[PDB]
RNA sequence: GUAACAGGCAAGGUGUUGUAAGUGGUUGAGCAGCUGCCAUACUGCGAUCCACUGAAGCUUAUCCUUUGCUUGAUGAUUCGA
RNA sequence: CUAGUCGAUAGAAUAAUGUAGGUAAGGGAAGUCGGCAAAUUAGAUCCGUAACUUCGGGAUAAGGAUUGGCUCUGAAGAUUG
């Protein structure tokens, strides 16, 4: 998270034409990249999926979701069904499996990957994960999941700025906790014998056993949550030389055009570094340090006058994490603070010996 | 928008400080709660050496 | 290889200085232990086997830096005054002395 | 097993729980350094031989 | 060669971290023992005696934050023993850890 | 009331009964927090006033003629920080209030020292008696 | 992966306390040995203060970064239509 | 310090509730049967001290000021005159 001031554009609220400062929310998304294609069916017990085409060559950080162990093994998935491409297959094997699609099924599903080798964590094996395409008539779908089988997509097309995104993960762990921790409830006396972070009555004398509304020590930490309409207020598109280095509107904007990147001083702390494209929400999706959160478009309508509005922010404060950020970019401290006793006052030991560098040669 | 430490010298950028009202009637923005808390004990600026003031002694 | 609980005990009541500070030579157990009476232990003793192991040094140092500033008065403001004027000098021992001094 | 605490080692047998028993598998191997000692006597070979039947009872409690 | 002999710091505070003071430090020798056997393989971890008059100088609470250690694989001399090997780590006084690159050359 | 626009909720500082300085020249010296006024409530946990929230008040050592009355007053300082909007956490040295009719007119003439922002915006009446507004 | 890697070190970065030991000081209340015939003097005095000095420490153990040094696979148990 | 011990079943890990100890914004008893429990004050020198009283006390009533370090100065004695 990283606390952003913008200028507040509303009506009649007492925010209007001013200044707030904001906090937000950052999401690294290297590019997904599409790998397969999945369609479903209606039953009267719900849908069902039918058939499953895959793309034939998947990238090792990503057949590795089909392993518990991979340095151990030998590499064998999808060694053999991703022949498939390669033989006839124009009467017998997968135009057939193209064709299903057509006709019975009506949900079309993708599959796709997440390059997390980009995160650079030591994590190393991907995420695999089924995206519902949503353009009208499937055989649109059918199509548009043979076009980009194999190829990546990236975030700019999925999201834009000001739309409402909803966040998809797992919350932070707490462990084994307590009563007054995980149902929040009151604490008895300085006078109370046995235990006062407790509940004290856990039910009537009838029914006579209790019920699954008191409040017992049941979990806190890593829930499922599913959180509704946060707003994207960037989306970073961090990485490298479009003709040159090019990191500018990443943190930078119209009123600071300092180019730096969202990257605070000295990193995220334990959270990463950030390259690579990035979502920035406003506050606060669910989980701890290097979640997958996934995003999913909005199910529901927007009209609350808060929930439509697009800003554009006017700073993005770059300084530490990690203590408290005097400075913003590594050579404002420059601005303040010249020569430390460091390679400032060890640049003149190494001019002096590239001097005797030169001194070498003559 | 960019303010003043009042104890040390730096700036803050928006957000990023507490900021006290006496009752004289003046505003007093600090940087961080070490230059708040060494003021309120009245460690005068001029002598505590990591300072802009005690850097403006040279 | 054995225990010298008795080689140590009769140690300690023949220098007299108490196991605390007797040193029975590590190296040479085997051949410490093959000595049971006192007579035979005052051998091991005047030669090197078995040592008297010396005092700490509880040194007077400051104990004397100290009452040298007190002479100068370096540490009798009102802040280490800790007694009554009266404990500290009991007024009775100055009307006593005063009193055989005229 | 009540109440035995749960580990990992312990899926291989499929049973979620068990323990490391140290000189209850010490009297063991002092047991079966002796019936290995009496085989060979007899002569048979000692790298083909099974545990085919292993008990324990109880004893008078002291 | 299985006889090297490598001398390198050990960040100390690293590891004798999150655990509460005065069970620290004969934590910060346990501590040591894991250090050699991810270092020298070796299982047999004996530690010079003047290495555990150094950690226990400054009482049981305070800790050195950073040791200068030299270790010693040698082969197991007599003993018959399953360990083959066992290393010896030594101490080493060094006035600034700082710029001290961890090497292997101990000819000594 | 007369609350315009909407007043973003700043952190309360003065539950019931703290002490705040009547900053009036009245001649009130104290007032006490009785109640504050706006308060639903829930079970066990006390009401508490923030800044320009109009409360009850007793003077407990003032004057002879406010002492052992019910009257209401407005908090126009407080000691514990509260967010301002953008991104400012103001707080103050000491508390103090004002002694208010039910309409939101004052009862004397000055104030002595700083009126929050936040007072200022609900009442133009102290608005119009302060000495430097924030 | 005989090294796409990784662990330990180290170097940066960011922080945090706030100016390290050490010499040197016209910083220093004052007091002395000699204070000298002159030159007019050293300090063994001596809280402090100042320079070298935003120095020095600690800084992942659940911080960030690597063309830096170093290190490495070398087991065990069960399982088919 | 001298003598005397490290003997209290040991290792790993630090969940919940606890027994024991700390700190906590703002408010300060609203809590509670009741300030229970905790918190505050405290040594010493100098100032200063109320109602009432059996004249003895009350009284440490209350209410204030001072205190480290360093370098100095002054006062208090003894035998010989």
């Amino acid at each position: 998270m990283t606390h952003i001031v913008r200028e507040a554009d509303r009506p009649g609220s007492k925010i209007n034409k001013k200044e707030v400062v904001e906090a937000v929310t950052v999401l690294e998304t290297p590019p997904m990249i599409v790998v397969g294609a999945v369609g479903y069916i209606e039953t009267p017990f719900g849908l069902r999926a039918l058939v499953n085409v895959w793309a034939q060559h998947l990238s090792e950080e990503c057949r590795r979701r089909f392993y518990k162990n991979w340095y151990k093994s030998k590499k064998k998935a999808f060694t053999k069904a991703s022949k498939k491409w390669t033989d006839d297959l124009g009467k017998k094997s997968i135009e057939n499996d193209f064709r299903k699609m057509l006709r019975y099924c009506k949900v079309i599903r993708v599959i796709a990957h997440s390059q997390i080798r980009l995160i650079k964590q030591r994590q190393k094996k991907a995420h695999v994960m089924e995206i519902q395409l949503n353009g009208g008539s499937i055989e649109d779908k059918v199509k548009w999941a043979r076009e980009h089988l194999e190829k990546p997509i990236q975030v700019s097309n999925v999201f834009g700025q000001d739309e409402m995104i909803d966040c998809v993960g797992v919350t932070k762990g707490k462990g084994f906790k307590g009563v007054t921790s995980r149902w929040h409830t009151k604490k008895l006396p300085r006078k109370t014998h046995k235990g006062l972070r407790k509940v004290a009555c856990i039910g009537a004398w009838h029914p006579s056993r209790v019920s699954t509304t008191v409040a017992r020590a049941g979990q806190k930490g890593y829930h499922h949550r599913t959180e509704i309409n946060k707003k994207i207020y960037r989306i970073g598109a961090g990485i490298h030389t479009k003709d040159g280095k090019v990191i500018k509107n990443n943190a930078s904007t119209e009123y600071d055009l300092t180019d730096k990147s969202i990257t605070p001083m000295g990193g995220f702390p334990h959270y990463g570094e950030v390259n690579n494209d990035f979502v920035m929400i406003k506050g606060c999706c669910i989980g701890s340090k290097k979640r997958i959160i996934t995003l999913r478009k909005s199910l529901l309508k927007h009209t609350k006058r808060s929930a439509l509005e697009q800003i554009k922010l006017k700073f993005i404060d770059t300084s530490s994490k990690m203590g408290h950020g005097r400075f913003q970019t590594p050579a404002d401290k420059l601005a303040f603070m010249g020569p430390l006793k460091k390679d400032r006052l060890k640049e003149e030991a190494a001019a002096t010996t590239a001097a005797a560098a030169a001194a070498t040669t003559t | 928008k960019i303010g003043l430490c009042a104890f040390s010298g730096y700036k803050i950028y928006p957000g990023h400080g507490k900021t006290m009202v006496k009752i004289d009637g003046k505003s007093f923005t600090f940087l961080d709660k070490k230059c708040e808390r060494s003021y309120l004990m009245k460690r005068n600026p001029r002598k505590v050496t990591w300072t802009v003031l005690y850097r403006r002694k040279h | 290889m054995s225990s010298l609980k008795l080689q140590k005990r009769l140690a300690a009541s023949v220098l007299r200085c108490g196991k605390k500070k007797v040193w029975l030579d590590p190296n040479e157990i085997n051949e410490i232990a093959n000595t049971n009476s006192r007579q035979n232990i005052r051998k091991l003793i005047k030669d090197g086997l078995i040592i008297k192991k010396p005092v700490v040094v509880h040194s007077r140092y400051r104990v004397r830096k100290n009452t040298e500033a007190r002479r100068k008065g370096r540490h009798c403001g009102f802040g280490k005054r800790k007694g009554t004027a009266n404990a500290r000098m009991p007024t009775k021992l100055l009307w006593m002395q005063r009193q055989r001094v005229l | 097993n009540g109440g035995v605490g749960r580990c990992a080692q312990a899926k291989q047998w499929k049973t979620t729980q068990g323990r490391w028993p140290k000189k209850s598998a010490e009297f063991l191997l002092q047991l079966l350094r002796n019936a290995e000692a009496n085989a060979d006597c007899k002569g048979l070979d000692a790298d083909r031989l099974v545990v085919h039947h292993i008990q324990v009872n109880r004893a008078q409690c002291l | 060669n299985e006889v090297v002999t490598r001398e390198c710091t050990i960040h100390l505070a690293k590891r004798v971290h999150n655990i509460g003071f005065k069970k620290r430090a004969p934590r910060a020798i346990k501590e040591i023992r894991k250090f050699a056997e991810r270092e020298m393989g070796t299982t047999d971890v004996r530690i010079d005696t003047r290495l555990n008059k150094h950690i226990w100088s400054k009482g049981i609470r305070s800790t050195p934050f950073r040791i200068r250690v030299r270790l010693a694989r040698r082969r197991n001399d007599d003993e018959d023993s399953p360990n083959k090997l066992y290393t010896y780590v030594t101490y080493v006084p060094v006035s600034t850890f700082k710029n001290l690159q961890t090497e292997n050359v101990e000819s000594s | 009331g007369g609350t315009a626009g909407g007043k973003f909720r700043i952190s309360l500082g003065l539950p019931v009964g703290a002490v705040m300085n009547c900053a009036d020249n009245t001649g009130a010296k104290n007032l006490y927090v009785i109640a504050v006024h706006g308060i639903r409530g829930r079970l066990n946990r006390l009401p508490a006033a923030g800044v320009g929230d109009m409360f009850v008040a007793t003077v407990k050592k003032g004057k002879p003629e406010l002492r052992k009355k019910v009257m209401p007053a407005v908090v126009i300082r407080q000691r514990k920080p509260f967010r301002r909007r953008d991104g400012v956490f103001i707080y103050f040295e000491d508390n103090a209030g004002v002694i208010v009719n039910n309409k939101g007119e004052m009862k004397g003439s000055a104030i002595t020292g700083p009126v929050a922002k936040e007072c200022a915006d609900l009442w133009p009446r102290i608005a119009s008696n302060a000495s430097s507004i924030a």
